[PDB]
């Protein structure tokens, strides 16, 4: 029925429940994590391309 | 569109692509902004490396998503 973050207007089945509002916010949030994600994952993959290259010229 | 490409060093490229784009012209976009030759880079989305043959649409990279750019070596 109604969305589940309990907003007082009816949410979308379109978007797992949630209203056109809330919705933005957990897509926001999710956009968020995943930039942090995608951050930390690019540490290791610096880490390693000079370890790569500095074993290299070693 | 307008994506962004971000740096571990301090610097968001912002790119003018279509959801249609290669990542090879993607990487294109970059020397032509940056300079770095597109064998220097790995691009980076949703926690997997981007293949050169693939599109921005093949990842759902939509309007104003961020990618990150590392430089190979
Ligand atoms: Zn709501």
């Amino acid at each position: 029925l109604l969305c589940k973050k309990g907003c007082g207007y009816y949410g979308n089945p379109a978007w797992q429940g949630f209203c056109s509002k809330c919705w933005r916010e957990e897509y926001h949030k999710a956009r968020q994590k995943q930039i942090q994600e995608d951050w930390e994952l690019a540490e290791r993959l610096q880490r390693e391309e000079e370890e790569a290259f500095a074993s290299s010229q070693s | 569109m307008q994506i962004f490409v971000k740096t571990l060093t301090g610097k968001t490229i912002t790119l003018e692509v279509e959801p249609s784009d290669t990542i090879e012209n993607v990487k294109a976009k970059i020397q032509d902004k940056e300079g770095i030759p597109p064998d220097q880079q790995r691009l980076i989305f949703a926690g997997k490396q981007l293949e050169d043959g693939r599109t921005l649409s093949d990842y759902n990279i939509q309007k104003e998503s961020t990618l990150h750019l590392v430089l190979r070596l």
